[PDB]
């Protein structure tokens, strides 16, 4: 239901939670690059020669 | 140091500006002259802005428009209510007889007004700003009012210092060089300040000041605390940050020869392909 | 980390009312005591375990994690706790701020040691500032 | 090096011809979005932050000098006006213009050759917009003054977070549109459809940087030790993110942007290579020594 | 019978005059020229307001003298 | 296999960055090249 | 922690790597024996600024020199493209 931010392990009963997830949003807009920039060259040497 | 002055960081920038302008528009550098207002509180005289004069040339001697004095003291008693004529500011290297000329002048208006210079061609590390005030002294026959050096302080408010830290951290020989040259006379004083430690070390080494017990802990204690944080984890942090920093140049690299390969593919389009 | 046998003193001098306990096995002041030295072990430690800690709050074992407990979750002290391993965290360091924090501590020792040194000797002082200067 | 005019005070030179033929030929007349850049010098930056603060919580105003070149306003002074204001509503109503048209007579003498380019306002702490009755003043204004641009100030934001709230907005004709949004109302006005901003940047003299660098440093855990590349995060992630749309727009252009995408991406790879050098040069500096 | 009005921008036009006329007048046939708005119009002589109700008998321009108009401006 | 935090990462960049910066000087100097053909010139 | 109370040192302990961490002590007596120890380091961070100075010098000096050289190049294919712009209107 989306109240308790954690996983549980039920080999040894435990309950960890999140206390994680630093500022690595950096990260995902830094692949935003890669998804553009390779279709921009794609695009680049399709104009012809 | 007689009476004491307060300087506000105002009028230091309004003279440089004005400066600027007249170099600007006549090319020659000439003498500009202006007139300060404040607040006199006691022996206590505070600047806090100033306001440029037309004056006026008459055979070899400059005269102040003493009707735009008037005119501009009625404009400017209406947007700061409590301010007085205080001297006036000149730019040059050592006092002049032009300035003892304008000063002459300028004593019409108040009975004991400041002296204010800047040199623009100055070659040395002092602050081109001093402060002098003009006394009579006991020279033979028709004595002359001689310009005394004051002792003038940076007294200055919250606005004027936010928007001083402002203006000094925004900012040609290209950008590094900008953000080399801050890092630059940094390292050069810091290293001063260092050798000075050094040079009283070696001196009470060799016995010419009296031996001090008590700067010579503090001192051991500083060179103690030289290698600071070399734990491993400090080394992974910022080999961390190299390789992050490493990848941001290149992806901005790659994007930038994209542009240089597509003006190359738009150029040779048209030549030796038609369509 | 005030402890519990020099206390005595406050505890002669408390009015019945303020004294009272509140039926939980513990005085007032055991309360007030524990919690505050608990407070000031958040501060000069980095992470200690259980069996250490029952050592500052006195206290059996248990009890002072249900004290940790108590204290998180009230906007009072920072840190997270574990159990597996029995060992509770107040607050780490992240390496370069540390680094410029001892860049601070350096360098208001050197801007410190020079006003010092130009107060003690002032004219040592100028003749080795206006020769540098040349 | 002084006595030559380089790059940075070039600026600095007022062409009587130059300044005529634009103002006579108009190129504004056709195009709506004609002008973008708006250049201001620092001294009226200053004289305008001064005046916003001297005055407090009550709107202070003024009129600012300059010319324009091609697309480009440049601003070289600002000016203060003898007006009574309150918080938000303000009235100019004879001292003003009694002492704006005095002003640019006295200075036609000391050798201010510059004419009314623009006003700029103070907005104590409700954001830098135009508000419902000033973006009328600028209709009337630019409708017989072409060259023109309002400028928009918030001091408490300035004072607070630490960064300038400048704003430079010129607003569209009567007619010229391109049910309202939710998220272009709050940064802006009710009429945000009518008035569009233009990019803002500072110049200063060769002496203006001279002294500010012998002015005061100090700055060793201030400046050169400040988490530098790191305190700016947001503004990099914001902007890494926005070239993202840049590029998309660039590319679907091509099936010129591109040139202006390529510029905003290098800024920012400029700026955090910067930040590397100093983090190593601090390295250098401090770890590496009494090995 | 040449006479000059200025903006505060630097626009210089010119216009003709009758002796006898109002400072209502030359509004009216300035307005006729472009198009101003007639209350937003502060008229300004050797930095003087001019009042309009006076018939123009001493407020001299002969010959060459150029009269200063501002725009009405409201930052409210 | 790797956690991407050693120099000898640093280096492979720095390895790709000097042939990228090659690429593009090449492709620079070819279109300056081109720039001044006078078969070119009239086109435009 | 008894001697961290009297504001000698300022440190944190740690229990799980048993790993104090100072971070400001204060110094002890010096002999007269020890100054040239001061000395050196002294000597050799002076000598780092240098160094670190002359570097710094150096990298500005090939920026400039670089910039120009670019710059040039520039202005003689510009010159060269305008002198056939001027010879082709003939």
């Amino acid at each position: 239901d989306n109240t308790i931010h954690g996983r549980i392990d039920q080999v040894n009963q435990l309950l960890e939670l999140d206390h994680q997830k630093r500022g690595g949003a950096r990260y995902t807009a830094l692949d935003k690059w890669t998804n553009q920039l390779n279709s921009l060259n794609q695009a680049v040497v399709s104009k012809l020669a | 140091g007689s009476v004491s002055v307060a300087l506000h960081p105002l009028v230091i920038l309004n003279i440089s500006d004005h400066w600027i302008r007249m170099r600007s528009q006549e090319g020659r550098p000439v003498q500009v002259i202006g007139a300060l207002i404040g607040k006199q509180e006691g022996r206590n005289i505070e600047v806090m802005n100033s306001f440029e004069l037309l004056s006026h040339t008459v055979e070899e001697k400059i005269i102040i428009d003493k009707e735009y004095y008037y005119t501009k003291e009625e404009q400017f008693k209406q947007v700061f209510k409590e301010l007085e004529f205080l001297g006036w500011y000149t730019t040059g290297g050592p006092p002049d007889p032009s300035d003892i000329h304008v000063h002459k002048q300028v004593c019409e208006i108040i009975e004991s007004p400041l002296f204010l210079k800047l040199n623009p061609m100055t070659k040395h590390t002092d602050l081109p700003v001093s402060v002098f005030e003009s006394v009579i002294d006991i020279i033979n026959g028709e004595a002359t009012m001689l310009f005394a050096e004051l002792t003038y302080t940076l007294a200055t408010e919250e606005a004027e210092r936010i928007g001083v830290d402002h203006v000094a951290r925004m900012t040609e020989n290209s950008t590094v060089a900008e953000h080399l040259i801050a890092q630059h006379s940094a390292i050069k004083m810091l290293h001063s300040r260092v050798k000075l430690i050094l040079e009283y070390v070696k001196a009470s080494e060799a016995g010419e000041v009296p031996f001090n017990h008590e700067i010579l802990r503090e001192a051991y204690a500083l060179c103690h605390c030289l290698p600071v944080l070399s734990t491993d984890k400090f080394k992974t942090d910022f080999y961390d940050q190299c390789n992050d920093v490493g990848l941001m140049a290149y992806l901005g690299t790659i994007t930038k020869t994209c542009n240089t390969m597509n003006q190359f593919v738009n150029k040779f389009n048209v030549l030796y392909d038609r369509q | 980390i005030i402890r519990g046998n020099q206390l005595q003193e406050f505890a002669a001098m408390l009015m019945p009312h303020q004294k009272a306990t509140t039926a939980d096995g513990s005085s007032i002041l055991d309360r007030a005591v524990i919690e505050h030295n608990l407070l000031s072990a958040s501060k000069l430690y980095n992470n200690i375990t259980f069996e250490e800690l029952g050592a500052l709050l006195e206290i059996p074992a248990a009890k002072a994690e249900k004290i940790a407990s108590q204290m998180i979750t009230e906007g009072r002290m920072n840190g997270f706790i574990d159990q597996i391993d029995g060992i509770v965290h107040f607050e780490t360091r992240e390496a370069l701020p540390t680094w410029d924090k001892q860049i601070q501590s350096l360098c208001f020792q050197v801007n410190n040691l020079l006003e010092k040194i130009s107060q003690t000797a002032p004219e040592w002082t100028a003749q080795a500032m206006e020769a540098q200067m040349a | 090096n002084m006595q030559e005019a380089q790059s940075i005070d070039e600026i600095y030179k007022y062409d009587k011809k130059q300044q005529q033929e634009i103002l006579a030929a108009k190129p504004w007349t056709k195009d709506h979005h004609y002008f973008k850049y708006c250049k201001i010098s620092a001294l009226a930056l200053l004289k305008m932050v001064m005046h916003a603060r001297s005055g407090g919580n009550l709107a202070v105003m003024g009129l600012m000098l300059g010319k324009v070149d091609g697309e480009t306003m440049i601003i070289m002074d600002s000016f203060a006006l003898p007006v009574e204001g309150t918080e938000t509503r303000v009235n100019a109503q004879a001292a003003a213009y009694e002492y704006m048209a005095a002003y640019i007579e006295n200075a036609k003498q000391v050798g201010r050759l510059e004419n009314a380019i623009g006003w700029y306002h103070s907005h104590p702490g409700y954001g830098c917009w135009l508000s419902g009755i000033n973006v009328s003043t600028q209709m009337l204004n630019q409708q017989f003054q072409e060259p023109f641009v309002a400028v928009v100030i918030d001091p408490t934001r300035t004072i607070s977070a630490g960064k300038v709230n400048l704003g430079a907005f010129r607003t569209y004709p009567k007619g010229y549109k391109p049910t309202i949004p939710l998220n272009k109302i709050e940064d802006f006005g009710v009429h945000c459809k009518q008035y569009y901003a233009l990019e803002v940047s500072y110049f200063k003299s060769s002496l203006d940087r001279k002294l500010l660098e012998l002015l005061w440093n100090k700055y060793w855990v201030n400046t050169l030790s400040s988490s530098s590349l790191l305190t700016n995060a947001d503004y990099t992630t914001g902007q890494v993110f926005d070239l993202s749309e840049k590029l998309e727009q660039s590319e679907a252009q091509l099936g010129d942007k591109l040139a202006k995408a390529t510029r905003d991406s290098c800024k920012t790879t400029i700026e955090a290579i910067h930040g590397l050098m100093s983090q190593v040069i601090k390295d250098k500096l401090f770890n590496q020594i009494n090995i | 019978m040449l006479i000059k009005v200025k903006t505060l921008t630097g626009k210089e036009i010119e216009i003709d005059i009758e002796p006898t006329d109002k400072v209502e007048r030359i509004k009216e046939r300035v307005e006729e020229k472009e198009g101003i708005p007639p209350q937003q119009q502060r008229l300004i002589y050797s930095g003087k307001q001019m009042n309009d109700e006076k018939t123009a008998a001493d407020y001299k321009i002969l010959g060459g003298s150029v009269l200063h108009l501002v725009l009405a401006l409201r930052g409210g | 296999p790797e956690k991407y935090n050693n120099p000898a990462m640093l280096h492979n960049i720095d390895q790709e960055m000097l042939k990228c910066i090659e690429l593009d000087e090449r492709l620079k100097a070819m279109d300056q090249e081109i720039t001044v053909n006078p078969q070119f010139v009239q086109k435009s | 922690i008894e001697a961290v109370y009297t504001d000698i040192i300022q440190g944190k302990l740690d229990q799980r790597n048993q790993l104090l961490e100072v971070d400001f002590c204060i110094g002890r007596d010096i002999r007269k024996k020890d100054i040239n120890n001061i000395v050196k380091t002294l000597h050799e961070w002076c000598d780092g600024c240098e160094a670190v100075l002359l570097g710094i010098e150096q990298q500005v000096l090939r920026a400039n020199q670089y910039k120009e050289n670019h710059n040039r190049t520039q202005q003689q294919v510009e010159a060269e493209v305008t002198n056939i712009k001027k010879t082709l209107k003939a």
